[PDB]
């Protein structure tokens, strides 16, 4: 999971 | 937003949409080349082409569950679009390449185009 | 294999399928969550939802045109999860994180599971 | 397009  | 992504998420619904495929799971339509038959889904074949967007938003056409192709379509080099459709991976080869050049430009696939015009070029 | 690889197009795929929701285009069942309905694509919710798989893979419930989910799922952690099926984006807020696990839970959608438990560990 |  990531920031976009 | 604040909303947080998950990097392989659309890779492994591809994925999941090619397992489908490949056990004809909710397949709804048989794309014709020739003597040959291919099962699909027709989200996928939009999501993918220019063409078959065009004509399963089609009033009409949306509701067929064959469709043929042009006579001058190359079966193998449409196998291998809709394998790349379905995978994001292109089996492109010096002895396929002008087939599915000439096929991705039927079915409006610009970035396959885009790569087998480049490829044809280096080899000028 | 020698095949190449487009990067974009899982994600270039996955944005198209959003575009045909958007649109209510081959859209072929609507998800009931209590007072709410949910139009989508058998095929998307089946490669992101154990559950989905499970209950489309099953000879009869294939051919509905009508789900109806448990009463105790919650329809906005339905609707965000619905986002994340079609975008790959999770819009997980402190207000709604118990009711997305819940769901995600219930529909077996293991990695917004695992990303819930994280996020509520972390606030203990 | 890159070599997967
Ligand atoms: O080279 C390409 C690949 C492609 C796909 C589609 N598909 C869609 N485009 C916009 N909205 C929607 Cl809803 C879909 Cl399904 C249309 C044109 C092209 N051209
Ligand atoms: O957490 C998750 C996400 C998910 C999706 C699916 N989907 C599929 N899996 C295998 N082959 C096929 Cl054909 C599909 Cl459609 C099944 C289980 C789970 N669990
Ligand atoms: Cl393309
Ligand atoms: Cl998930």
């Amino acid at each position: 999971w990531v920031i976009p | 937003d604040s909303c947080i992504q998950f990097t392989r998420h659309a890779s492994d619904v591809l994925l999941n949409l090619n397992r489908l495929r490949s056990r004809d799971i909710l397949t709804d339509v048989v794309i014709v080349v020739s003597r040959e038959q291919f099962r699909a889904h027709k989200t996928v074949l939009m999501a993918c082409s220019g063409l078959f967007y065009s004509i399963f938003t089609d009033q009409l056409k949306c509701n067929l569950s064959v469709i043929n192709l042009d006579p001058e379509i190359n079966p193998e080099g449409f196998c291998i679009l809709l394998d790349f459709m379905y995978t994001s991976r292109l089996n492109l080869r010096e002895g396929n390449i002008m087939a599915v050049m000439a096929t991705a430009m039927y079915l409006q696939m610009e970035h396959v185009v885009d790569t087998c015009r480049k490829f044809i070029k280096a080899s000028e």
